[PDB]
């Protein structure tokens, strides 16, 4: 019974907490609640091979600096999130999420995760965002960021439609083992 | 006690040096129960700390202070103006007053330690939580086999064979009976092993067959009525103990178990006592030589000490005196000409103001041994008193109780919440290197202070010290406000000559009696003989457990452990027991072959013969059944003075668990007698089956 421990960070309000929950539950969160930290597990069958999958949720929130690496101890692999509908949380992914991961684990693996995918396409959160001066982050834009932190892998989903989801996690599973 | 709901609920903590320099999220909790506080870690690893094994509990300033720069940046505590204060928790647990461990806990939110600290300290300090049935304990052991589980959610079988260490095969053929799985590496689905499952467990590993005897005498109610009114004295029983209107034996068995059965009048626990008589008809809980948490000549001093016996509701405390030398000029407390390690006198009064009136309300006397021959330093001690313990610092006497001659003491009442000053306020200097070799053996270094200066003697009222001359001249000069302290030889020489005076100068006067200079090991002297003689301080070494200390923490459980007893109204005014010893179990956590020993400290008129138990039949120790004769003691004079003793030993003399309780307040009867540690914390396994038998 192989375990593996994956560690999710990302700007607060990204949809980590979403990400962990709809995975495990099949059920969507129906109130928005801010994490300090939390875990969750799921038994996993990966290429004919039970696995014993350990969520690390992590704080958004950047009062959490301090705090939030005390998890990172011992981690198999990363997934650092941003929401496709949130440019600031991409350019976080480079200025704070990879330089934070990288220093504390230098070689663990690093997959980058494009949430809320649902959302993209979506003509009220366009508007929203056109209205703030802002646009959705595209595929490519995503795929050259994981290039440039050197992630294994890019890969987008959402949690609300699940679209994706699936195989975030057995793909964090594959870049361990 | 209730357990609150949040505490259940859980909070999060960051629990720090539980390793080093590791600093491990964890959500804290406390079992629906109050049996234990544990915490999880993410990794879903648990810690369980016994409700019973908690000392004190601290929160902000109080609390323990990380020392490495990794955890002080961690918790940004080198930061101006951070809230580090409103997040630290510290709990205190061990099995004595020095051999402690200290769990520190950090926060994520603001101010939720000090509810924590106080709610959990509140279930540790209720009396009723080391005096729970012997069926609360056996529920703890229950409670942690089920919240103990692995990765699968099962009981690993590997945890019974650590809960009941002593003996495999019998454990194995338990589980067996049970229809349970036994082997090394098999788990247990806990919805498999509920009450009664736990309990049939139980019988089949520990058989009971004394009890069947009970029954030679099924059980109808009537007989149960019968049973109640004929041994237990001076249906909804029947429905809440049998496991399936008759009684079994096993339905017999968890009833003598349970709480409608204890071996303690309970309300004797709680503070009872009349509070209102003068301070002198008390006794008083007092330590000796308090800063030392070892050996007298070697080893170190420690302001926590004071901590700890303050906590457990000592109400008299020591503090040496010495010079501290420049730059600092800075008093100190140590044993002088030792090699015992220094304490800084400000720290003592720092720890004595924090824990002075965390568990008892009533009065604390500290008794100043002074050897500071410096104006300044003593100016600085009297500060230190003042400023640090503030309002709390009895200053000036009560205007009804003036210091003249004839004016009794005040009471534990009236000086609520108080703290005395014991210092002089005669031959004073400073001590030589040969002055303390001819009194070395004796009063020691307490055998001669220096002069007191202005500062410290306006902090000194109602506990003046001076030498003892003789009983007439303490008797001539009529102040109750004087105390004379004896070493336990000067006391004990003194009642071999004048025993008719000593004890009327206690009905007046305070007597301090504190170990022999030759005591270097820290041992004890036994405090009946002193007790009895009205000596209300009798200071025994608080860092030593050994049967004075054993007798001491026992006896001053009762009336709410608030350090103070009143003495039988023949000591202030100007029955025949029988016990039999029937069996014991799970007395140890290995096979070895055990005995008890009974015996009852009281008056001199008192009966004196010890009683020993003859060895258990085999090194069985999970229930062993002796064949003992009732132990008698004949025409016990007053109750209320005496106490009873039963001590269980594996052979070769190893302290298993013991009682030491006042004859006043045990009830008779078949009793479960839950045995406790030399420093009275309750155990968990050990227990004895007795019967109690109380005659005129
Ligand atoms: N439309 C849509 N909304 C989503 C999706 N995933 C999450 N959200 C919404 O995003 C908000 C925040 O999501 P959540 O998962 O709580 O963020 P978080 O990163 O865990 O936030 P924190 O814990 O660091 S502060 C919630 O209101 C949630 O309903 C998604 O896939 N689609
Ligand atoms: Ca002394
Ligand atoms: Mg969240």
């Amino acid at each position: 019974m192989q375990a593996i421990k994956c560690v999710v960070v990302g700007d607060g309000a990204v949809g980590k907490t979403c990400l962990l929950i709809s995975y495990t539950t099949n059920a969507f969160p129906g109130e928005y609640i801010p994490t300090v930290f939390d875990n969750y597990s799921a038994n996993v069958m990966v290429d004919g091979k039970p696995v014993n999958l350990g969520l690390w949720d992590t704080a958004g929130q950047e009062d959490y600096d301090r705090l939030r690496p005390l998890s990172y101890p011992q981690t198999d692999v990363f997934l650092i999130c941003f929401s496709l509908v949130s440019p600031a949380s991409f350019e976080n992914v480079r200025a704070k999420w990879y330089p934070e991961v990288r220093h504390h684990c230098p070689n663990t693996p690093i997959i980058l995760v494009g949430t809320k995918l649902d959302l993209r396409d979506d003509k009220d959160t366009i508007e929203k965002l056109k209205e703030k001066k802002l646009t959705p982050i595209t595929y490519p834009q995503g795929l050259a960021m994981a290039k440039e932190i050197g992630a294994v892998k890019y890969l987008e989903c959402s949690a609300l439609t699940q679209r994706g989801l699936k195989t975030v996690f057995d793909e964090a599973i594959r870049a361990v083992l | 006690p209730k357990v609150k709901a949040y505490l259940s609920q859980g909070e999060r903590f960051i629990k720090w040096d539980d390793e080093t320099t590791v600093a491990s999220p964890v959500i804290l909790r406390v079992d629906p129960k109050g049996y234990y506080l544990y915490w999880t870690y993410q990794s879903k690893e648990m810690e369980f700390l016994d409700i019973t094994s908690i000392r004190d509990t601290r929160f902000g300033k109080f609390a323990k202070m990380p020392k490495s720069q990794k955890l002080r940046d961690v918790f940004n505590m080198d930061f101006p103006d951070n809230s580090f204060l409103l997040k630290t928790l510290t709990v205190v647990s061990g099995p004595d007053m020095v051999d402690l461990t200290f769990h520190n806990f950090v926060s994520y939110k603001e101010n939720v330690g000090k509810a924590w600290a106080e709610d959990v300290l509140a279930l540790v300090k209720h009396p009723l939580t080391a005096n729970a049935s012997r069926s609360t304990f056996l529920d703890k052991i229950l409670v942690k086999l089920k919240m103990q589980l692995n990765s699968e959610g099962k009981i690993p079988v590997k945890n019974f064979f650590q809960m009941f260490p002593a003996d495999r095969k019998r454990v194995e053929a338990a589980l067996s009976a049970c229809h349970l799985p036994k082997g090394k590496n098999d788990a247990i689905n806990p919805e498999d092993f509920p009450e009664p499952v736990y309990k049939s467990f139980l019988m089949s590993l520990c058989p009971r067959p004394e009890i069947d005897e009970i029954f030679t005498s099924y059980m109808t109610k009537e007989h149960l009525t019968k049973f109640i009114n004929q041994k237990q004295r001076d249906q909804g029983l029947i429905d809440k103990y049998e496991p399936s209107g008759q009684l079994s034996p096993e339905g017999m068995v968890w009833f003598l178990c349970g709480p409608e059965n204890s071996v303690l009048a309970q309300d004797k626990l709680l503070l009872h006592h009349d509070m209102t008589q003068p301070l002198n008809h008390y006794f008083i809980n007092s330590s000796h030589n308090t800063y030392l948490t070892a050996g007298q000549f070697s080893g170190l001093s420690s302001a926590e000490m004071y901590r700890q016996v303050l906590l457990s509701g000592c109400r008299c405390v020591e503090l040496d005196c010495w010079k501290g030398k420049p730059p600092d000029e800075e008093p100190i407390i140590t044993h002088g000409f030792t090699m015992t390690t220094d304490i800084f006198f400000k720290e003592a009064i720092e720890a004595i103001a924090e824990s002075a009136f965390k568990t008892s309300p009533y009065p604390i006397i500290l008794s100043f041994e002074n050897h500071v021959d410096s104006p300044r330093q003593q100016a600085k001690m009297a500060e230190y008193c003042r400023t640090i313990f503030g309002d709390m610092l009895l200053t000036e006497p009560l205007e009804k109780f003036p210091l003249k001659p004839g004016v009794p003491l005040p009471s534990p009442e009236d000086l609520r919440g108080k703290i005395l000053i014991k210092n002089k306020k005669e031959e004073s200097g400073n001590l030589d290197e040969e002055e303390i070799k001819k009194m070395q053996s004796d009063e020691g270094t307490a055998g001669l202070e220096v002069t007191a200066y202005e500062e410290m003697s306006s902090l000194v009222n109602y506990i003046q010290p001076t030498k003892f001359v003789s009983f007439e001249f303490s008797a001539q000069k009529n102040r109750s406000y004087v105390i004379s302290s004896f070493t336990e030889l000067k006391a004990y020489d003194l009642l071999s000559k004048a025993s008719v005076q000593f004890v009327d100068y206690n009905k007046r006067q305070m007597s301090r009696i504190y170990p022999k200079g030759t005591r270097m090991d820290s041992s004890n002297y036994m405090p009946q003989m002193f007790w009895n003689a009205g000596c209300q301080m009798v200071a025994l070494n608080f860092q030593t457990m050994d049967l004075p200390m054993q007798q001491n923490m026992a006896v001053f459980e009762f009336n709410g452990q608030s350090g103070y007893l009143l003495k039988h109204e023949f000591m202030r005014r100007p029955t025949t027991l029988s016990i039999t010893v029937i069996s014991g179990q799970f007395l140890s956590e290995r096979s070895v072959r055990t005995y008890v020993e009974v015996e009852l400290f009281g008056l001199p008129g008192d009966p004196k013969r010890r009683y020993r138990t003859k060895l258990s039949p085999s090194t069985n120790s999970i229930n062993p059944v002796w064949k003992e004769e009732p132990f008698v003691f004949e025409k016990i004079l007053m109750p209320e003075l005496a106490s009873l003793r039963v001590a269980v030993m594996e052979e070769g003399n190893k302290f298993l668990g013991h009682r030491i309780i006042p004859i006043n307040a045990l009830n008779s009867g078949y009793h479960h007698l839950c045995l406790h540690s030399e420093s009275n914390m309750p155990l968990t396994m050990p227990a004895l089956f007795i019967f109690l038998e109380m005659k005129d």
